[PDB]
């Protein structure tokens, strides 16, 4: 059971690649883009395909495919 | 002298404990909720003797497994956070506003206020989890406490913090279901790879983050494909009961005049790297309702950044 190559992407347009399992939770993807791109946890959330990326649920819960692309959301302080 | 308590996690099975006047609750047992109040830093008296307290710390093998079975497959630190979460928001109150009912603001709760003013509007909604579905049906009665603390329980929400109304309206409705059928079908394609459709159904169909309009979620995208080459995407079916869109702040000037499509909008007012405020709005007899937590004030014209969108029925076909 080998991990893959999935693609996060941010604000300004850039995808950067991830090597991630899909028994990984969300979670743990979301500590890989925070240290790739500088921003802590709680001040984003992950998307794919328009859904969020519940953050105690296995990658492989939302058939991530390699070179999947999920986009990075500003968590917003209203 | 000692006390024996029943400790539960479902109110239907219970574990006997005996303790001692001595020490704490927190020391003997754990965190304990007695009558919704937490006692886990009083000492035991005579007064809980043979009365049921909900545990929090310190679950054992059974109630875990019944607690996953009552609130979904949470983490430990779940049960602590929504009894802490229900007892601390006990003073708030939703305030009747033009006959609907509307989270007066109270400790930076106004994204909570758009969350469930845009829920209510969702009359054809329903929960799996037995515990969330419970909280809805009492807030749809008139108690809403519970689904109020469930809801920031579920989305990592920390009292007195503002937060996000899109993430935590998308979370939520990621554990709902629809009572009527719904479906969208996606085309994909690639010029090496070929093409094949995707089809999602039930509420799935019914929500969408990264597009606020009906026309820029029917519009082909294009984005890299597993072979490197240029893969894309459109929208080819589409029948819903109702639409949820949406994405970041977004300034536009909403009209009566023109008479728009969607329903119902919210509001983020202030930029988007500070601290700043929701409004929840419908749209009705030509007007537009603004719901600012507990008050309401009517308007023709506003220009606001509006982040979700609500939409009526979709039925569509293309290509
Ligand atoms: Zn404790
Ligand atoms: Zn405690
Ligand atoms: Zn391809």
């Amino acid at each position: 059971m080998e991990p893959l190559s999935i693609l996060v992407r941010n604000n300004k347009g850039r995808s950067s690649t991830y090597e991630v399992r899909l028994t990984q939770t969300v979670a743990h993807l979301k500590q890989q883009v925070s240290g790739l791109e500088g921003v802590q946890d709680d001040l984003f959330w992950l998307t794919f395909e328009g859904k969020p990326l519940e953050d105690q649920l296995p990658l492989g819960e939302y058939g991530l495919k390699p070179l999947s692309t999920v986009f990075m959301n500003l968590r917003l302080r209203g | 002298l000692t006390i024996e308590v029943l400790v539960t996690v479902d109110g239907v099975n219970f574990r006997t404990v005996v303790l001692n006047n001595k020490n704490t609750y927190r020391s003997q047992l754990g965190c304990v909720f007695f009558n919704g109040a937490d006692i886990s830093d009083t000492i035991p008296d005579e007064k809980q003797n043979g009365h049921s307290l909900y545990l929090a710390d310190n679950l054992t093998a059974d109630e875990t497994k019944a607690l996953k079975e009552l609130y979904g497959p949470v983490d430990p630190t779940f049960l602590h956070r929504f009894y802490s979460l229900k007892a601390a928001v006990h003073g708030w109150k939703m305030v009747v506003c033009d006959k609907v009912r509307s989270l007066k603001l109270s400790d930076n709760n106004c994204y909570l206020n758009a969350v469930i003013m845009t829920l209510d509007l969702l009359k054809d909604i329903k929960f799996v989890i037995p515990a969330l579905q419970h909280a809805f049906m009492k807030h749809k009665g008139g108690d809403s406490t519970d689904f109020i603390a469930l809801i920031m329980a579920y989305g990592n929400c920390t009292f007195g913090a503002p937060d996000d109304a899109s993430r935590l309206l998308h979370t939520v409705l990621a554990k709902a279901e629809l009572c009527c059928s719904a479906r969208m079908v996606w085309r994909e394609w690639c010029n090496v790879c070929g093409i094949k459709d995707v089809v999602l159904q039930g509420l799935k169909a019914c929500c969408y983050v990264g597009v606020q309009t009906v026309e820029d979620l029917r519009a082909r995208m294009t984005y890299v494909c597993q072979c490197g080459g240029e893969r894309h995407r459109q929208l080819v079916e589409h029948t819903t009961p109702w639409l949820l869109l949406s994405g970041t702040p977004n300034e536009k000037l909403v009209t009566t005049s023109t008479a728009p499509d969607f329903v119902a909008f919210n509001v983020f007012q202030g930029i988007e790297t500070a601290v700043g405020h929701y409004v929840h709005a419908r749209l009705k007899g030509g007007l537009i309702l603004k719901f600012d937590s507990g008050t309401v004030s009517k308007t023709s014209d506003w220009k606001c950044k509006v982040t979700d969108v609500l939409f009526p029925g979709q039925k569509y076909s293309s290509d």
